[PDB]
């Protein structure tokens, strides 16, 4: 544990000092970082290096969850965890976009970091907050990058303020309708995926879309975003949009989207959850009285949960022997 | 006598003249003769057209020297292209669109028309500067060409961003075929020549423009465009490009405009997939394309499996037969990897061009050794597999509806009596009855026969599948000698007299072996057949092709008779009354084909390689080989109905 | 080998332009003029570097390269006392 | 009598269909099913059933998949499952395999839809042995597909003994043709992957896995990369299996990608 985080400690040292975001569109354009990001870090030490470090902390942060109170991470190194999931998460992303596959047991490693790092309360402290967004949008653009690097043939697609905010915003929003086709274990859509990535990946949007930055947006369905919808939003973040009016939900289909993003996404701090309580009494033409019933159900079920209850990435619905 | 040339030459000076009459009607009209008459032209003006003097040698808005169709040392067409573009859709001085006050929105399109086939006729005059006298340098600083058309891509509505579309799908295609794919040395005379500076790569994206637009007209006008360029595109130098517009064509398939889809699925009909299997083997940077994919790109499982067997269960019943249609045309064109014939793409191209360039019983089937090719075979028993998963693995009713009409086209385009070792799986082990179970339990349903214009192809394909297996089966029913081979048969035997039994009783209103008073199902089939033929009675529509009840009992009559080249006397001795008497009774109605039936009852009543071997080795041989061996009776009151019918 | 008569007739240098002309929309033909300039005694290596590309693509040349070198090769394969043609097409052709 | 009221409890399942809440619409497709039992009809009494069955999987599909409802818990799952059951039944009793068989093929595909792989195996070994009389290329894709559902679910030596039994009937039907070299490559492909991901001892070594061992230790390019990474999985050798993953990933297919995954990660 102690040469794990030293180790990951200097990777993270070895960084540069300040963080512009990942984007596999247009990387060379706008600065010259990606000179120091290709001359200490396109060596092929330094990427011999991560992935084994990314292995150490995937172990360890699966052992954390059932340790004694003096095995677990200390809060000075959770910044530098932070930061070195999102490097080597750059670093698939920048050998898929010059050389090859990365190794391809290293896409599992980095995902396994990176999905149990978002699982853990503290290290989601640390990146739903604000001075790493720029580091939780990398990741987003990161983690379809690696997506479309392998799901989406060429000539398809997934389904058929600065920019970036816009665009990883989007961007989850389209992996949650790929989490409804793409990425469910048996579709005809699953084919071209290869089945060690989607628990990795389908755990990896649902805990991305329940950031502070993209929740918001992600539980409006696109029907409302087609139709005349769009208000002002600021919660010092680019995109705290306000929650959704009742008189798009009479519709069917956009309620039908509706509890399908509340169902997967599940919730947050508890007065989100009372929003969601509040609009779902308000749909209470008799097609929606069954899916609103049916949507109570799902909320007082997701209450019911035994960790962290609300997050259906983490945590899974209490049973009782009766043995 | 033929009409001559310069009467044509009468009617082409004639339709330049009514461009520039003041009117709506008139320039319409003359647009429409001109683009028709460039579309289809007579041969002798077209070869007078053509010649760089032409009408000279036959004869012994516009605000500059454009210069007449008389004049020598330029072809007429020339002139032609810079008097429509010069009068119609561009002003003389800069990159400038004419508004739709001064030229309405029809006329341009008319026009860019006329100059796409203009230039399919002739690609120069597209190079050719707009005036030959350069126009009033003091008002305008640049003097610009006939390119200018290609800035319509822009323009307002559809129908005009859309004919630009074809008009660079003309021009390249027009480009590749004028120059024998010689584009470097084309491009040195012509910028040599006038000074424009325009390659064929800028316009392949403007091109692809066309077909990410919204209006489903522009995308049926770009994808008609892609139908007509990307053969001469895809074997070219541009190679990188045509494929690259195969992918952006893949990326249409599912638009919600049914033309779309059908030409969609005519562009990917024409294409010869070892060509693109070999462009797939030497590109790298082409398998990744946009946004890093790491992996392959597989056109030809994508082009066949999502897309042309994909559309068979599409809502309309014209895209499902467009779709055989389809496949038709791409089972010969496929190429899968690692036959024991062609091995290389190479050898595929190369066997191709070498094998164009150096050279009663019943239709039903076969008694030859039937020398027979191997990849052709393969090809053929690949799309029959997938063909058939998409068939029993259906859950919707368009996929079987359509997809039995795929294998009865594949059935009479590449006959089972043939290529028989392509049809086969299964059935009996080894002259194959491949596939027919599954069809005789569709037939044995009540949801299939209900639905008349897939019934009867199931019928043509049964009696297909179970008739390939003439040669090896035959040395109740005692000709058959295949065992396994005759419940099947009898099935169909008793199916086929069902279903003319009710024939006779729609076609002599009588209200209700083959028997079918006690079946709940076929009383079903008396009433879809009854509506039918209410319908064919009270319209009057005599010149159909496709009428569902000639052509049903068209189908149930021919089925009848390919069965009936199997049967012996004893078989059939107990059921010929039967038979001739829902005969005369359906005589009347269709006549052609059921004296076959007739005929055929009567025959059966009375007894009755690796780039040296394809190029050279192989048609030599056989060259030398040929210069080597060329040193040395309730029958007659049907047989009168004939002969009056005959009368 | 002899030239034409002045002029009076198809000299061979004109009619292996056509023939190089050719080479992209007719190979078979291209390759049987290819045995019938090597079966007379005509090997001019400017035509085969030509014609084999001696030091994406276009497909339907190739295929021309490739049957070229066949057929090449067995030139050399029927008489090859003399030493030229092995060293020229050994080193450049890998 | 009975049939008007059939005609009426299908006019009842159409309305119910055009208000579209699809439990209670089956419902009156199991009565159409249980008035052509009344009388003796035969294959529309297996329409009605079968159209039950599709309405109440479609309730499943709006209730998995459309909606992943954490209160979902396979109430109408069950009653297709009974449904389809008499159906298959009925085929059997009749005497028409091929119609059973396309019955326990939807059945299984949508099983493996809802997240659910082993009973898919199940229902695709079921139809792949009623389809051997008489489609054998059917049965080899229902097998093809069984073996997907094996290779999903974690059950490793039945996706053994499923591919075997592949290579098997495709060898004695395909004496290849067509699409049966199809399913021989990709045999001859995972049948090799399985056994360097599980190492058999001798006794347990069946001698077709010993023919195609003999056989390596199909085009040339994954041939070759075959015969390489057997000879170096059997001289324990890592980076070498290393570059051939970044080699071999484009050649295979998803499921020969997880297996060949396995395999790298099962030997360091």
């Amino acid at each position: 544990r102690e040469v794990t985080l030293a180790r990951v400690s200097g990777t993270v040292q070895q960084l540069p000092a300040v963080h512009h975001v990942f984007q596999p569109e247009l990387p060379a354009e706008p600065a010259a970082y990606w000179s120091k990001l290709n001359d200490l870090f396109g060596d092929a030490a330094l990427y011999q290096s991560l992935p084994t470090l990314a292995r150490a902390l995937a172990q360890y942060l699966v052992v954390v969850s059932k340790l004694p109170s003096h095995l677990h991470l200390p809060p000075e190194k959770e910044k530098d965890i932070v930061k070195f999931v999102v490097a080597t998460l750059e670093a698939l992303s920048w050998h898929l976009i010059h050389e090859q596959i990365p190794l391809s047991l290293d896409l599992q490693a980095g995902l396994d970091c990176c999905c149990l790092a978002l699982q853990l309360p503290g290290l989601w402290s640390v990146v739903s907050s604000t001075e790493f967004v720029t580091h939780a949008c990398s990741l987003i653009h990161c983690v379809h990058f690696i997506l479309e690097a392998v799901a989406v043939q060429p000539g398809e697609q997934l389904l058929s303020n600065p920019k970036y905010i816009t665009a990883a915003c989007e961007m989850v929003a389209e992996m949650v309708e790929s989490l409804q086709s793409v990425l469910a274990l048996g579709h005809k859509r699953n084919s071209g995926v290869p089945a060690f990535l989607t628990p990795l990946l389908r755990n990896i949007i649902i805990s991305l879309a329940r950031l502070p930055l993209v929740n918001s947006y992600t539980r409006v369905p696109p029907l409302v975003w087609k139709l005349g919808w769009s208000p002002k939003p600021g919660g010092d973040f680019g995109t705290a949009f306000p929650e959704i009016p009742v008189e798009f939900l009479q519709e069917k289909e956009v309620f039908k989207e509706f509890i399908y993003r509340i169902n997967t996404l599940g919730w947050t701090s508890r007065t989100q959850f009372e929003e969601t309580w509040a609009t779902l009494l308000g749909v209470l033409r008799t097609q929606i009285n069954v899916l609103a019933v049916q949507a109570i159900t799902s909320l007082v079920l997701s209450a019911m949960t035994v960790p962290v209850a609300g997050n259906p990435a983490v945590s899974c619905l209490e049973q009782q022997p009766r043995n | 006598v033929s009409p001559s040339a310069e009467q044509l030459v009468q009617v082409y000076e004639l339709t330049l003249h009514h461009t520039q009459h003041q009117d709506h009607n008139v320039v319409t009209g003359a647009l429409e003769l001109l683009q028709q008459l460039f579309r289809t032209p007579p041969p002798e003006l077209l070869q007078t057209l053509t010649a760089v003097g032409g009408i000279g040698q036959l004869t012994a808005r516009i605000k500059g020297d454009i210069g007449q169709s008389t004049d020598d040392d330029s072809a007429p067409l020339v002139h032609c292209v810079r008097l429509l573009s010069a009068s119609f859709l561009l002003t003389g001085g800069k990159n400038v669109l004419v508004p739709d006050r001064d030229v309405r929105v029809s006329v341009k399109a008319l026009a860019l028309s006329c100059v796409g086939a203009a230039v399919a006729l002739h690609p120069e005059s597209f190079f050719s500067k707009l005036y030959k006298v350069p126009l009033d340098t003091t008002e305008y600083p640049e003097e610009q060409y006939v390119s200018d058309i290609l800035n319509y891509i822009d323009h307002g509505d559809p129908q005009v961003r859309g004919a630009t579309a074809i008009l660079c799908g003309t021009l390249i295609c027009s480009i590749l075929s004028r120059s024998r794919f010689h584009v470097g040395d084309w491009m040195g005379t012509i910028r040599t020549l006038t000074g424009n500076t325009f390659s064929l790569a800028d316009c392949i994206p403007l091109l692809r423009k066309t077909l990410k637009d919204e209006s489903s007209v522009t995308c049926k006008l770009a994808c008609t465009a892609v139908r007509n360029c990307v053969m001469s595109l895809c074997s070219s130098s541009y190679s990188e490009l045509g494929l690259q517009l195969i992918i952006d064509v893949l990326t249409l398939r599912n638009s919600s405009y049914w033309l779309v889809r059908t030409e969609l699925l005519e562009t990917l009909a024409e294409i010869d997939f070892r060509l693109v299997s070999f462009l797939e083997a030497k590109a790298e940077n082409l398998h990744r394309g946009a946004h890093h994919y790491t992996g392959l790109l597989k056109l030809q499982e994508r082009v066949l499996n999502n897309v042309v067997i994909h559309l068979l269960g599409d809502e309309d019943p014209r895209v499902r037969h467009v779709a055989a249609a389809s496949l038709i045309r791409l089972v010969p064109k496929l190429f899968y990897k690692c036959d024991q014939g062609q091995a290389d793409p190479v050898v595929a191209v190369a066997r191709d061009q070498s094998s164009v360039y150096l050279k009663r019983i019943y239709r039903g089937y076969n008694l030859l050794p039937s020398i027979t090719d191997v990849t052709m075979e393969n090809n053929l028993s690949r799309v029959i597999a997938a063909v058939s998963h998409e068939l029993i693995t259906s859950t919707t009713r368009a996929l079987t509806f359509g997809c039995c009409e795929a294998l009865c086209l594949l059935s009479t385009a590449f006959p089972v009596c043939i290529w028989s070792l392509g049809w086969h799986c299964g059935v009996p082990p080894l002259c194959t009855v491949g596939m027919a179970t599954m069809i005789l339990t569709l037939l044995s349903s009540a949801w299939f026969p209900l639905d008349l214009s897939a019934h009867q192809d199931a019928l043509i394909l049964a009696g297909n599948l179970l008739a390939a297996s003439a040669p090896k089966s035959l040395r109740v029913w005692p000709a058959l000698g295949d065992r396994a081979l005759v419940p099947m048969v009898e099935q169909l035997f008793s199916h086929l007299l069902k279903v003319i039994n009710i024939c006779a009783h729609v076609l002599d209103d009588v209200a209700p072996l083959g028997s079918f008073y006690h079946l709940p199902s076929y009383l079903r089939l008396h009433d879809v057949l009854k509506a039918t033929h209410a319908n064919y009675k009270v319209t009057l529509d005599l010149q159909n092709s496709t009428e569902k009840f000639g052509g049903f009992l068209r189908s149930a009559l021919d089925v009848l008779s390919q069965i009936l080249e199997l049967a012996t006397l004893q078989d059939i001795g107990k059921c010929v009354e039967e038979i001739l008497g829902y005969l005369k009774s359906c005589f009347s109605r269709e006549p052609m084909m059921a004296t076959v039936c007739v005929q055929q009852l009567l025959k059966t009543l009375f007894g009755t390689p690796g780039l040296y071997h394809y190029c050279f080795m192989a048609p030599y041989t056989h060259f030398t080989q040929a210069l080597a061996d060329a040193s040395l009776r309730l029958f007659e009151p049907l047989v009168i109905k004939a002969l009056k019918q005959y009368t | 080998r002899s030239d034409g008569c002045g002029g009076s007739f198809y000299t061979l240098d004109s009619l292996n332009l056509r023939a190089r002309s050719m080479i992209t929309t007719h190979p078979a033909l291209v390759l049987l003029w290819c045995q019938i300039l090597l079966l007379v005694n005509h090997t001019d290596y400017r035509w085969w570097a030509e014609v084999q590309q001696t030091p994406l693509g276009m497909c339907n040349r190739e295929i021309v390269r490739r049957g070229a070198l066949i057929l090449f090769c067995d030139y050399v394969c029927q008489n090859l006392h003399d030493s030229e043609h092995l060293t020229w097409l050994i080193v450049n052709h890998i | 009598n009975v049939a008007e009221a059939g005609e009426q409890f299908g006019q009842l399942g159409r309305e119910l269909r055009a208000q579209e809440c699809l439990p209670y619409a089956a419902w009156c497709q199991l009565a159409v099913a249980r008035c052509q039992q009344a009388l003796f009809h035969g294959p529309g009494e297996a329409l009605a059933l079968t159209e039950a069955a599709r309405l109440f999987l479609r309730q499943e599909r709006d209730a998995r998949q459309r909606l992943v409802c954490p209160a979902a818990y396979g109430e109408p799952l069950q009653a297709a499952a009974s449904a389809l059951g008499a159906a298959v039944r009925l085929h059997l009793e009749l005497g028409q395999p091929a119609a059973a068989a396309a019955l326990c093929l939807e059945l299984a595909a949508a099983l493996r839809d809802l997240g659910q792989p082993a009973a898919a195996a199940g229902h695709f070994q079921r139809a792949a042995q009623l389809q051997l009389p008489q489609l054998p290329l059917a049965a080899l894709q229902a097998l093809g597909e069984a073996a997907s559902c094996q290779l999903l679910a974690r059950d490793y030596t039945g996706a053994l003994a499923v591919f075997t039994r592949m290579q098997r009937l495709a060898r004695e039907h395909g004496s290849a043709l067509g699409a049966f070299s199809d399913v021989l490559v990709r045999c001859e492909v995972s049948r090799v992957l399985l056994l360097l991901l599980l190492q058999p001892p001798p006794a347990k070594l069946l001698p077709e896995h010993a023919q195609t061992l003999e056989k390596y230790s199909l085009p040339e390019e994954l041939f070759l990369l075959l015969q390489s990474l057997v000879m170096a999985t059997h001289e324990k050798d890592t980076e070498a299996i290393k570059s051939l993953q970044v080699e071999m990933w484009p050649l295979l297919t998803a499921e020969q990608n997880h297996l060949l995954h396995l395999v790298l990660q099962e030997t360091i």
